[PDB]
């Protein structure tokens, strides 16, 4: 229809709240409202995330209980922030993340009361380390099929949305749907002190104290994985010495014949290991 | 409580049938091997409450 | 991705305690039969480098008949 | 009693944007919340966190609120979406602890049998690591006092849950120097000589402020009694703490004999691969 500029921001604590619902209830679609400020016609800016009670054991099954806004709203007027809704979420656990026809159903009801309530889809599945995967969405109507649905300003968001993508049905679902760009922005208070936990914290307490451990290591049961070290260094040795001959014996370098490598660049990052943490005996022990 | 029977069964029609499968072992504390009692054998996961 | 062995030997082995719970002397006069199964099965399970020197070429599969009972 | 406490990213993150939530009135306010987790083992596990209400004026400073009802609400609302997930105890922002906080443990012993508290700091001015926790024992002394009423700290760390990894090593993005092996460690390397510095640097601040204020503060029971447990363990003995070093020599040898045997052939190797498809594709090229 008559679109805008494409984007949604975030906080910090969404993502984690989403991840964390999201996983806990994983094969059932699990709703939860979204909570934030509409600041102005392009971006929207999620700012608190609570997660919906469930209710009977059905798969994308959703309410909203008014008790529980009330409630809910009321404890967080209480609490520092009160702010309006923005929207809501749920998973698509097992797939390529596409709103469902209860999902529509659920929509065509919600936008009677928010214009760009939009609807966001998180998965705990499909994501491993370098994806979120955020997902949003919105709803097109069926009335303006009559007029175009083509504005489309910024053009540089739309052509961002055909990259993060697959299906044959997401392809039958640009119909009903189009997506939001949605982006991240972090306080370096909160990234540098999730730098100190992160990149301190996974050191540990004191920090002298694995260090120490890793001394009491080097004297009494380094040997044992040494002794393991030695006995792979000679058996996996002499038939690795087998392997050049054979290299001069096949042809020049042809395609894989069988099982075994090398494999001793490990064993020997392993020996390296040793070789470090005895060095930090020296340093630890005197002084 | 016709209504509410009948609601009752109302709110029931959106139930979804469920494979029935037997597992074959435990690979690790999430993955699980399963096998179809149809056909095919399958690689899943549980609950968090089971 | 690869699988590590498994899926079941109709369970797996037994594991524990699904033994028959028969000894020895409890078989009454087998003792050409008992003692070749024995050698034929127990013996190269233990023994084995004794037919690398030998020269024997120990078997891979035995085989038992006769009549029911 | 407790083995140690794990703290996840989610809470503590929950305490940074609830003092952006109650940074706005700015005036004279400490972040203080109330803590949810799972009693797993001896080791304690933290999942949830939320807020609470609590001020404090400066005329007769002990004036707290703890209001039990958002309590019982909110945590109807929490035990109504998770059955898993049950109270713990309490957190605050943790400057230091000061004499008020007793009074809240206190009050909410009533609902956890062991209420445990964390300590955070919301400015990493702190090159140590934050999410400090203490937990309240007795520990009635010789002198006779009635009942010495002390929290003690459990040992914390950052732990790990497979959602919030996606999460936290998402959100990262900015450094990655490790290439884990032998130089992943040295950056903590020097992290443990530095941090027990700035501990002794404590300890020596605190050795020369008791002498002149406190008004004879000194510890009084564990000044002498670990000061001479530091005093009967720094070994620095010659007899065979020398001959640890053909030990050493032995520690030594192997990486030696490793390194100086395959990473010589390992490279060769390579160079042999290396000037075949060299030459043998310089006679066609050229
Ligand atoms: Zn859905």
């Amino acid at each position: 229809a008559v679109d805008t500029a494409e984007q949604v921001y975030i906080s910090s604590l969404a993502l984690l709240k989403m991840l964390k619902h999201g996983r806990a209830g994983v094969p059932m679609e699990v709703m939860g409202l979204m909570l934030g400020e509409f600041v102005d016609d392009y971006t929207v800016r999620v700012i608190d995330v609570f997660a919906m009670p469930q209710s009977g054991t059905g798969v994308s099954v959703e309410a909203v209980d008014p008790v529980f806004q009330a409630k809910m709203l009321d404890m967080l007027k209480q609490t520092g922030r009160p702010e309006m809704v923005v929207g809501w979420y749920h998973s698509h656990p097992g797939f390529g993340c596409w709103l469902s026809g209860v999902d529509i159903n659920t929509q065509q009801s919600f936008e009677a009361l928010s214009e760009r309530a939009v609807a966001v889809v998180v998965d705990p599945i499909q994501s491993v380390k370098g994806k979120v995967v955020i997902d949003a969405f919105r709803l097109i109507n069926a009335n303006m099929m009559v007029l175009g649905h083509e504005p489309r300003q910024t053009t540089s968001n739309l052509g961002h949305l055909n990259k993060p993508s697959i299906q044959a049905l997401i392809h039958g679902l640009n119909r009903h749907y189009y997506s939001i760009t949605i982006n991240y922005r972090k306080n370096e208070l909160e990234q540098k002190m999730l730098l100190n936990l992160h990149k301190k914290s996974w050191m540990e307490g004191l920090t002298l104290q694995d260090y120490s451990e890793h001394c009491k290591h080097n004297e009494s049961v380094v040997k044992e994985m040494l002794e393991l070290a030695k006995n792979y260094n000679k058996a996996v040795e002499e038939e690795d010495k087998m392997t050049p001959e054979q290299l001069a014996i096949k042809n020049v370098g042809k395609q894989d014949p069988k099982r075994h490598l090398e494999e001793h660049v490990d064993v020997l990052m392993t020996s390296n290991i040793v070789q470090c943490l005895a060095a930090m005996l020296d340093t630890v022990v005197f002084k | 409580k016709q209504y509410e029977k009948s609601e009752n069964d109302l709110k029931a029609l959106q139930s979804v049938g469920q494979i029935v499968g037997e597992v074959l072992k435990q690979l690790t504390e999430e993955k699980f091997i399963v096998k179809a009692t149809n056909g095919p054998r399958y690689v899943v996961g549980c609950r968090r409450q089971l | 991705d690869v699988l590590p062995p498994e899926a079941d030997s109709s369970i797996m082995m037994l594991t524990s305690d699904q033994k028959p719970d028969v000894m020895y002397a409890d078989i009454g006069g087998m003792d050409i039969q008992k003692q070749e199964v024995r050698e034929a099965v127990e013996l190269p399970l233990t023994h084995f480098e004794l037919y690398k020197q030998i020269g024997i070429d120990p078997p891979r599969g035995v085989l038992m008949y006769g009549p029911p009972g | 009693a407790v083995q140690k406490v794990v703290v996840h990213p989610l809470v503590l993150l929950s305490v940074v944007d609830h003092f952006n939530r109650i940074g706005k009135v700015g005036n004279q306010k400490r972040v203080v919340g109330v803590l949810l987790g799972s009693w797993q083992k001896k080791v304690l596990d933290v999942s949830n966190s939320f807020a609470v209400p609590f001020d404090e004026d400066d005329k007769d400073d002990s004036v707290w609120f703890l209001d039990h009802d958002y309590l019982e609400n909110m945590y109807g609302m929490f035990k109504k979406v998770n059955a898993r997930e049950r109270i713990v105890g309490w957190y605050h922002t943790g400057p230091k602890l000061h004499k008020n906080d007793i009074a809240i443990n206190e009050l909410m012993k009533r609902y956890c049998p062991n209420s445990v508290l964390v300590i955070i700091d919301v400015k990493p001015k702190d090159l140590g690591l934050p999410t400090e926790a203490y937990i309240s024992v007795e520990e009635v002394h010789d002198d006779g006092t009635p009942t010495s009423k002390t929290f003690e700290h459990v040992t914390s760390e950052i732990g790990a849950e497979e959602a919030e990894e996606v999460g936290v090593e998402h959100l990262l993005r900015d450094i990655k120097d490790t290439t884990v092996g032998t130089l992943s460690q040295r950056i903590t390397n020097q992290v443990h000589g530095l941090k027990g510095l700035n501990s002794k640097l404590l300890d020596i601040r605190s050795y020369l402020e008791k002498v002149a204020t406190g008004k004879l503060p000194i510890n009084h029971q564990i000044i002498y009694q670990l000061q001479d447990v530091f005093n009967l363990l720094p070994d620095v003995s010659l007899q065979e703490f020398v001959k640890a070093f053909y030990l050493k020599t032995n520690d030594q040898m192997v990486v030696v004999y490793l390194a100086s045997l395959i990473r010589s052939v390992v490279a060769l190797h390579n160079l042999i691969n290396n000037k075949i498809a060299n030459r043998d594709a310089e006679k066609k090229e050229g």
